């Protein structure tokens, strides 16, 4: 996988325009790219008041299965593994996308301000593969419903947020 | 000096057994600090040795390097008889000397001074990497009598290796910019860095070297066979990276304790200008500078103003920044014609003649801890614009290039004289649209001096009277008295503070005072900032960000330095908010008139 | 950065660090103590703030600027010496650090020619201490510990002058001591220990209120043959009247 991040331009211009726009905007560079994101750390409202104390901040001032052990589980899944996804949660994802498209084909009579209802067809398989990995987290040759449904909810929240 | 065995003895009487003011041997401490630190370099406090034995100190003129080479070996045997382990720890130790009274500036060096000791100031223009210097041709490579098999004409080839290598860093030192009189190119002197002093210095930074002044040649012949390239080279022996009279600062305070200083300075900031108090105010503000403050928490925020002067033909802006070039301490005047981005910022090259990597301080680098003055922005290529934007944001110049890696620091402020696209200000139209400069670099600046030329039946008459009187006043021991005092009478025709006072003033300020704030108004000024944010969202688009706020305190601290308060005051913070808010006001459209009331809640 | 520091719960017995403190002051001569019992009342030094009503006349608080209230605490029971300031937590800290300073003297001053006369400050209790408070450019001259021994709290409290002392480099030696009590021997004990001591310039610090428990030997203290006729008390009294402005009464103006 990839990792792409840097200080965004115009400060927080990312808030006004798309979740992207850390670098140039041209829609051609964005073509092969798949997923965009924003990070929440514990400083958001420091832009209204706390900034004062912030500069005053300048003036007047493991608990988990070990890192090597996660690498060990990962090398032992590179060795041999078959934790595939489950058909029922798979059809549940298919539902919570297609029925969204049907509610919105019905709501086209409302003439939504959403520019152009896109084909969420690569993001969908992205969610499918992330639930596959969350099933790899549980060795189940047919995916357990817990991790798959959690990932489903969280990625529909993500996709929905992006659509918003 | 051959019998100098006894002389080395007599100077090694000072070696360990000297103490003063309740013991505590000057070098009894140094020997153990070396035994515990292993820095292979002795300090020699020249102040105390000067008291010790005058002949030894004076011996730094006839054979000073021979003197020091005799001295440091016995210092080595001294720290070895004190620490019998130390000789094996390192390979060899060379001493360093504390200070001299001889402050020969680079503009003053003579043949009498060469081979003697000299202490010079200046700035590291540019530096190189470590050299494995050469130093029966021992280090000749130009002297081969009959050591060749085909010596008649068939050439024999010597290697350039298997030869002794000395840690060798050739640093170019040039005269401090600003002090250089206009027209004269600043001198260059190659100082030499060695084992302990290697890489201890960077470019763009002030230095003071204490080395000897050798007349040594370089084997890069390049001209003729029996003729190396002879350079008058300084051999470094101590490097210092870094005063005025008491009653001077006393009457200085006596003046600066008045109430009119914050405006007497303004009215004396510009010697021959009519009007433009607001622009003179911003000039003074970004001249004094504010207290910077490193931030390891999020990002180091510099306390250094950056004025962009959106000029207009006729308005004396270039004359203002020329005055600034003269008055400030570290001015680097550079125009957008000879920009060549490689020039403004630092760059790293290979020299074709010697095949050596060097990295040369740029205008931003050459100006560090000062003011870089650029003009005709819109008359420079966009790549220069990009590099300068990068430099302003990081207030420094990192570099990781072919064969080199480091990070020069370029705190220095920027003053910029611009010129709106095409001709003048079109109308009340927005400042951004009025200029071909990018929004990022626009926001990089904090203050925007908007000047404008407007026809007036009267104000121009008074201004004209002023300018004509200006061109009027322009043009032995007792004659020099009657001349100096008459120049000072003209200094008083512009009634506020005379100039020399003001340059000593700015030096004093940027040196000693570092004001701060109290909790009291900072949240009420954040309240005023929120009120500005609502007046700006009522304006549609606007660059009102953290920069626009931080500018306020960055200006108020300058105002405190003006007042020499060490802590912000009310009236000064109100001055700061006034300047920032109306500098913003000027940038905006017709709304300006509405704005005169809209964001008026402050005033 | 290296300053000798000791654990005191191991030496609370007063029988563990008798000669090594002398052997370490032989070179370092500026000591740093940590973690005594007084870790809370020490924090409460904001009691004696706004007296500002008693003239100095070489006693009590000199009010010299709202800026400085320097309680030159003229010792209590000495002939022509009687002073008591409010100093509530300040006097509690006085008692605590005074027991601690007698501890330190009786473990260090014991090493020298005579170990009774200086700590003879327990016969007559002759402590004219230094309660400086810089409460709300250039400030007080480089301050050697005027007496001969003093333990005192501190935040920065250190600089160094161009001179030949410990850290003879003659450059300003300034260090930060978060929760550390600085002990410094003064002038005349060097002469008493036959020249093994140093000095340290002081300036205004984050702890701009220097409480200084100068052991301050008794009045008639007969110094060695060089000071049999020049006792430490009058010498350091002329010193006390030297560095600040002396204008309230006539005799220091004359000095
Ligand atoms: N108040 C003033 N007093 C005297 N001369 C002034 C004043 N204001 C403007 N000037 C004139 O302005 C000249 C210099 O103006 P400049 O700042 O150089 O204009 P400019 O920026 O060079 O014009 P550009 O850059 O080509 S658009 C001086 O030589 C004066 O003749």
């Amino acid at each position: 996988s990839v990792l792409a991040a840097a200080n965004p331009i115009y400060g927080r211009y990312d808030d006004l325009k798309s979740p992207g726009d850390n670098i140039d905007f041209q829609t051609t560079i964005l073509s092969r790219f798949d997923m965009i994101f924003i990070v929440k750390d514990d400083h958001n409202e420091e832009r209204d008041i706390s900034i004062a104390n912030h500069v005053i901040n300048i003036h007047t001032g493991g608990s988990e299965i070990s890192i090597e052990k996660m690498k060990r589980y990962i090398t032992y899944c590179r060795l041999k593994c078959a934790p595939r996804l489950s058909p029922q949660a798979a059809e549940k994802l298919s539902s919570n996308f297609v029925t969204i498209r049907k509610q919105l084909l019905i709501n086209e009579l409302e003439s939504t301000e959403r520019s152009s209802i896109p084909i969420t067809i690569r993001q969908l398989e992205a969610i499918i593969r992330i639930t596959e990995s969350l099933a790899k987290l549980e060795l189940s040759p047919i995916a357990q419903e817990r991790h798959v449904d959690e990932a489903i909810r969280l990625f529909q929240a993500s996709t929905m947020d992006a659509a918003s | 000096p051959n019998v100098s065995r006894t002389i080395a003895r007599e100077l090694k009487s000072f070696l360990l057994e000297y103490t003063d003011e309740t013991g505590r041997s000057v070098y009894g401490a140094r020997i153990r600090t070396l035994g515990e630190m292993n820095s292979e370099s002795l300090e020699v406090n020249y102040r105390h040795l000067a008291e010790s034995k005058a002949i030894l100190a004076l011996f730094l003129a006839k054979c000073p390097e021979e003197m020091l080479k005799i001295f440091d070996l016995v210092a080595m045997e001294a720290t070895e008889l004190h620490y019998p382990d130390y000789a094996r720890i390192h390979s060899e130790i060379h001493v360093r000397i504390s200070d001299f009274p001889t402050i020969y500036s680079l503009r003053e060096l003579r043949e009498s001074n060469l081979s003697s000791l000299v202490r010079v100031t200046g700035v590291v223009t540019r530096r190189t990497g470590v050299f494995p210097q050469l130093k029966q041709d021992s280090n000749e490579e130009i002297r081969i009598s009959f050591c060749t098999n085909c010596k008649s004409k068939g050439p024999f080839r010597v290697n350039g290796e298997k030869t002794v290598y000395r840690n060798y860093q050739r640093v170019t030192l040039q005269e401090a910019p600003g002090t250089v009189p206009p027209g004269r190119l600043p001198r260059h002197r190659e100082v030499i860095l060695l084992a302990d002093l290697v890489d201890v210095s960077k470019p763009g930074e002030e230095v003071e070297v204490t080395g000897i002044y050798k007349n040594n040649y370089d084997g890069n012949l390049n001209a003729k066979n029996g003729f190396p390239v002879f350079a008058t080279i300084i051999e470094a022996n101590s490097i210092k990276r870094r005063s005025w009279t008491e009653e001077e600062e006393r009457e200085f305070r006596k003046i600066s304790r008045d109430r009119g200083i914050i405006d007497k300075i303004i009215s004396s900031m510009a010697p021959s200008i009519y009007g433009h108090r607001d622009i003179k105010t911003a000039v003074a503000c970004s001249l004094f500078g504010g207290v910077p403050k490193n931030v390891n928490g999020k990002h180091s925020i510099r306390g250094d103003i950056n004025v962009l002067l959106l000029g207009d033909p006729g308005t004396a802006k270039s004359q203002i920044l020329k005055y600034v070039e003269k008055t400030a301490h570290r001015a680097v005047f550079a125009t957008g014609q000879g920009a060549s981005a490689v020039g403004l910022t630092a760059s790293v090259r290979k020299d074709p003649i010697t095949k050596e990597w060097t990295l040369e301080g740029g205008a931003l680098v050459l100006a560090d801890k000062g003011v870089c003055l650029i003009d005709e922005f819109d008359k420079m290529n966009d790549q220069d614009r990009t590099s300068i934007h990068e430099a302003m944001e990081q207030q420094s110049i990192s570099i990781s290039k072919a064969g080199i890696v480091t990070t020069l620091q370029a705190r220095c402020s920027i003053i910029a004289a611009a010129n709106p696209n095409g001709g003048r200000y079109n109308s009340t139209l927005p400042l951004a649209q009025n200029v071909s400069l990018t929004e990022p670099i626009l926001s990089r600046f904090d203050i925007l001096c908007v000047v404008r030329d407007l026809v007036d039946e009267e104000a121009d008459e008074r201004l004209a009277t002023f300018v004509v009187d200006s061109h009027v006043r322009s043009h032995q021991l007792n004659a020099r008295q009657r001349r100096l005092q008459r120049q000072r009478k003209k200094e008083e025709e512009i009634s506020p503070i005379p100039q020399e006072l003001l340059m000593k003033y700015i030096h004093y300020a940027r040196t000693k005072i570092y004001p701060k704030l109290h909790q009291m108004d900072m949240d009420k000024v954040s309240r005023v900032y929120a009120d500005l944010r609502r007046e700006s969202i009522s304006t549609g688009s606007f660059p009102i960000t953290v920069r626009h706020l931080e500018s306020i305190l960055r200006i108020a601290e300058s105002f405190a330095k003006m007042r020499l308060s060490e802590f912000v005051s009310s009236y000064d913070l109100d001055r700061a908010i006034k300047v920032v808010v109306d500098s913003f006001v000027d940038a905006q459209k017709v709304s300006v008139r509405r704005q005169l009331r809209r964001s008026f809640a402050i005033y | 950065l290296r300053v000798p520091v000791i654990d005191l719960n191991r030496v609370s017995d007063e029988e563990q660090l008798l000669p090594v403190v002398r052997a370490i002051l032989l070179q370092h001569d500026t000591f740093l103590l940590k973690n005594y019992a007084n870790k809370a009342v020490l924090d409460a030094l904001l009691a004696g703030l706004t007296t500002k009503d008693l003239p100095d006349t070489s006693q009590g608080f000199d009010a010299n600027f709202v800026w400085l209230e320097q309680y030159i605490f003229d010792t209590d029971p000495q002939l022509r010496f009687d002073r008591k300031c409010r100093n509530e937590s300040l006097c509690s800290i006085y008692s605590r650090l005074f027991k601690l300073g007698l501890f330190f003297a009786q473990l260090c001053v014991k090493s020298v020619v005579s170990s009774a006369e200086l700590q003879d400050c327990i016969s007559t209790s002759h402590y004219a201490t230094k309660l400086t408070r810089y409460f709300n450019e250039r400030d007080y001259v480089t301050f050697l510990p005027t007496g001969v021994l003093t333990i005192f709290p501190c935040a920065k409290a250190i600089r160094y002058k161009p001179s030949t002392m410990a850290t003879t480099d003659n450059s300003w030696v300034s260090i930060d001591e978060p929760d550390c009590l600085l002990f410094h021997t003064g002038t005349l004990l060097a002469r008493w220990s036959q020249g093994m001591h140093t000095t340290s310039p002081l300036q205004i610090d984050p702890r701009a209120n220097i409480v200084s428990l100068t052991i301050w030997p008794p009045l008639t203290t007969p110094i060695s043959s060089k000071g049999e006729g020049t006792i430490a008390n009058h010498l350091l009294e002329q010193q006390i009247k030297a560095f600040p402005k002396v204008a309230q009464q006539y005799y220091p103006r004359e000095l």
